[PDB]
């Protein structure tokens, strides 16, 4: 799920 | 390069995950109450599978709870519906206190 979250939003 | 919105995606995981939780917190519960069955072993595993359910939706609650910042500081690259978004936020505040009701009657 964070992967997914990360690519999409850029989580920081 | 579009990219399809994975918020929806995970959301359906946290679900998922609740409704297991909620499955083993029901065992959890019929075990603890009566010690006639109830042996040690599968007290604890099921003690820790119930854990193992709200430590991953935590995590994924803070992370789903970040990219709603993320959106409302950037809403033009995002182009969200808001009556969506303010579903998005209910999710995490609903599921929020779901999973504390679950903690609040196990740590006590």
């Amino acid at each position: 799920a964070h992967g997914m979250l990360k690519l999409y939003y850029g989580l920081s | 390069g579009a990219m399809e919105d994975p918020f929806f995606v995970v959301k359906g995981e946290v679900q998922k995950a609740v409704n297991t939780a909620q499955g083993l917190f029901q065992r959890w519960t019929e075990l603890l109450q009566d010690p006639s069955t109830a042996t040690r072993e599968e007290i604890d595993w099921t003690t820790n599978e119930l854990r193992n359910n709200l430590r991953s939706i935590e995590w994924d609650l803070e992370d789903l709870d970040e990219t709603i910042s993320i959106v409302e500081a950037n809403p033009r690259k995002f182009n969200l519906d808001a009556t969506e978004l303010s579903i998005r936020k209910a999710f995490i505040t609903s599921t929020r206190q779901v999973v504390r009701d679950m903690k609040d009657q196990m740590s006590t």
